């Protein structure tokens, strides 16, 4: 049925050039007016580019400047080109079909929303892209192991780019787990922390490992906490 | 002879609160959807296509050729969608000219792959008179005239021959 | 110009129950052109209404949306598992602007709870470069708001918090926050008591985890 | 409709005009009737409206008859809600001059 698959790629440098394309399937292209809608890293959905089924671009301020709306009624495609691309211009761009035509029979319905959407492709602005993550535990002798207190984790400090996998003996800690959100700190390099709810006095017994996966540069690290 | 094409009722003016930017795929140029140059599409906007008595006193001192469309939709539906009013009304006078439109809903075989149509129309407006529209919605309203100047040695042929 | 502010900023309720979130912009909107629209987590977005009153071509009947000029409401009355989205209303027409913009994050949030607390000393590996950045945890808490502030021999404010707050747990829906302290060798070495204060609404006393 | 025969098929249908008001309730159930007959590149819409007029053939109400020749390819579709005096056999014609309408009273051999 109605789908809009949207492509394209991930990493640029700062002032860098990208183009993202906009396949469509199971409906008439060229009677829709097509849309651009990016959501940032952290959240809030914005409009950033619309075309007419006549071909009329039309942006908002914040990046009338350099980003252009294209349409290959006869690929079914439509297309967004981001020229001289900024900081904040980073986030999941996606894929909108709002109003039809005017002139459209009258059987497709006529109305002012858009319905279908696509998945989306995340775009991202460099600084010293590709860095593998350095992770540091907790060693021996720390506060003091009960049932209450109880919580001792990794850091996985400095890595590029995003995402970041987290494991406990290959999948078997499936209860206490809390892995936070990976940040971005200031002079690139986004940073997580994992922690683990431990047991009152089970240090020794079977200690856990800190498996950390890194599918950019291929980096994996097996330093666990204190045995 | 001669004639001379000018926008009778000029788009970005004449028509303050009604959307004018109506188009279709029909009319497809190099890829994208147009619309009549001459013709223009008036359709509704917030609320609804309000009613209008756009009028043009003829000046120029030649007789001033108007055409004018009425689109009639074929479901239910679209013609409350684009209109917002179910039964609407077209007319189109000058001194010695009178002429009421109703365009009524018909699910018609796809010409052009459309079901609904727009029927086109003409007048000759003398030099002196005045041409008023009323509606209160399916008016494929004029953009551009024609303010001719006539005169024999002219005729339509029909030919296949290259020019030299 | 048009401004589409979305009341409240965050709204928590239990299942079950009904839900209403407002959606008031700067100037009249003309109802045909204003729609809301479901951001699912961790998914693409949803249309739910158009055109104010409308409903969607695969949308439930627990939603209803109404409202006039200024002043707008989508009313979910079931309240399920499901319908725990952020939400957005838009400005979609003739403008061209689009507007966009909101709020409303309809999350859980039903019986009170309080944060947990813990602090850790900087390891072999990070000192090796001199720079240290400690860390904090706050584990497990239903109240949202929490504040975190760090004394440094009673100071520091500027590079403090690092906030790095989840999503509510499957099972617990709670949450937890990861505040880190980072700074240069040059005030780390030279100073003894390093804190982290929770100034939490659901602890009685503002409680404090320091080391050496 | 669709036209197969790769012909011109004449359609002739009729609309009934009654000449009272009950009439009109009584054979049609609805007292605002309409007509709709189209094609590729025809359109009519009809409107029957009661009339007490002169008695031809002892009939106060009438029939008017209407006709159209659909292309080949081309499609007759009849929309109503009442008083349609419907087809039942068309005329699908091939036509060549060498013919015409002679009144003559002289008889043939
Ligand atoms: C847009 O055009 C239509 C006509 O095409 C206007 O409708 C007409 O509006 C007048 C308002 O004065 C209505 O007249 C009223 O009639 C009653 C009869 O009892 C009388 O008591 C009132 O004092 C008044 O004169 C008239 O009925 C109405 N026509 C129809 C068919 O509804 C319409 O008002 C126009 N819009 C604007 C904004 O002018
Ligand atoms: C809608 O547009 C029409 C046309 O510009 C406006 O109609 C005029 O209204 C005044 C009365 O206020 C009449 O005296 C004029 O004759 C009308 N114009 C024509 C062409 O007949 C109308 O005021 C506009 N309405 C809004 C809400 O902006």
């Amino acid at each position: 049925e109605v789908q809009l698959v949207e492509s394209g790629g991930g990493l640029v440098q700062p002032g860098g050039s990208l183009r993202l394309s906009c396949a469509a399937s199971g409906f008439t292209f060229n009677i829709y007016d097509m849309h651009w809608v990016r959501q940032a890293p952290g959240k809030g959905l914005e409009w950033v580019s619309s075309i007419t089924t006549a071909g009329d671009t039309y942006y908002p301020g914040s990046v009338k400047g350099r980003f252009t709306t294209s349409r290959e009624n006869a690929k079914n495609s439509l297309y967004l080109q981001m020229n001289s691309l900024r900081a904040g211009d980073t986030g999941v761009y996606y894929c909108t079909r709002g109003v039809r035509e005017v002139g459209a029979t009258g059987d497709d319905p006529f109305y002012y929303g858009m319905y279908v959407w696509g998945q989306g492709t995340t775009v991202t602005v460099s600084g010293a892209s590709t860095k593998g993550p350095s992770v540091f535990p907790l060693a021996p002798s720390s506060k003091s192991t009960s049932g209450g207190t109880a919580a001792l984790g990794c850091l996985v400090k400095d890595y590029f780019p995003e995402p970041v996998t987290v494991s406990w003996n290959s999948g078997a800690l499936t209860s206490g787990v809390h892995t936070f959100p990976a940040v971005l700190q200031s002079s690139g390099l986004y940073s997580l922390s994992s922690v683990v709810t431990v047991p009152s006095s089970s240090l020794g017994t079977q200690t856990y490992i800190c498996n950390v996966n890194h599918k950019p540069s291929n980096t994996k690290v097996d330093k666990r906490v204190e045995p | 002879s001669s004639f001379e094409r000018f926008e009778i009722f000029p788009k970005e003016s004449s028509w303050p609160n009604h959307t004018t930017t109506g188009v279709s795929a029909s009319c497809s140029h190099n890829g994208e959807s147009s619309f009549y140059k001459n013709l223009l599409w008036l359709t509704g906007k917030n609320g609804l296509y309000p009613n209008l008595s756009k009028s043009y006193a003829n000046n120029k001192e030649k007789e001033v050729l108007v055409l004018w469309g009425v689109h009639h939709p074929p479901n239910i539906g679209d013609q409350r969608a684009l209109y917002h009013t179910e039964n609407a009304y077209v007319s189109v006078v000058s001194s010695h000219y009178s002429r009421k439109f109703t365009p009524e809903i018909a699910k018609r075989p796809k010409v052009r792959d459309r079901e609904g149509r727009i029927n086109y129309y003409w007048t000759l407006l003398e030099p002196g008179d005045t041409i008023i529209f009323e509606a209160n919605g399916n008016l494929i309203a004029p953009r551009y005239a024609f303010a001719l100047s006539r005169g024999f040695g002219s005729g339509i042929i029909n030919s296949n021959a290259p020019m030299d | 110009e048009i401004v589409l502010t979305q009341s409240p900023g965050t709204l928590s309720l239990s299942p079950g129950e009904k839900a209403t979130l407002s959606c008031r912009a700067s100037q009249s909107v003309s109802s045909y052109y204003l729609g809301w629209y479901q951001q699912k987590p961790g998914q693409a977005p949803r249309l739910l209404i158009y055109e104010t009153s409308r409903r969607a071509t695969g949308i439930p009947d627990r939603f209803s949306g109404s409202g006039s000029g200024t002043d707008f409401t989508l009313t979910i009355s079931g309240l399920e598992p499901e319908d725990f989205a952020v939400y957005y209303c838009q400005h979609y027409g003739v403008s061209p602007v689009i507007t966009f913009g909101g709020g409303t994050k309809v999350e859980i949030k039903r019986t009170v709870a309080a944060p947990s607390v813990f602090i850790f000393p900087p390891s072999d590996e990070q000192l090796k470069s001199g720079t240290a950045s400690v860390v904090c945890l706050l584990n497990n808490f239903y109240p949202r708001e929490a504040k975190v502030q760090w004394k440094v021999d009673n100071a520091l404010q500027s590079g403090n918090s690092q906030e790095s707050v989840t999503e509510q747990d499957s099972k617990d829906s709670t949450y937890s926050l990861s505040s880190t302290l980072t700074l240069s060798k040059a005030d780390y070495e030279k100073h003894k008591v390093y804190a982290c204060e929770v100034t939490h609404q659901g602890l009685s006393s503002p409680v404090t985890k320091s080391f050496n």
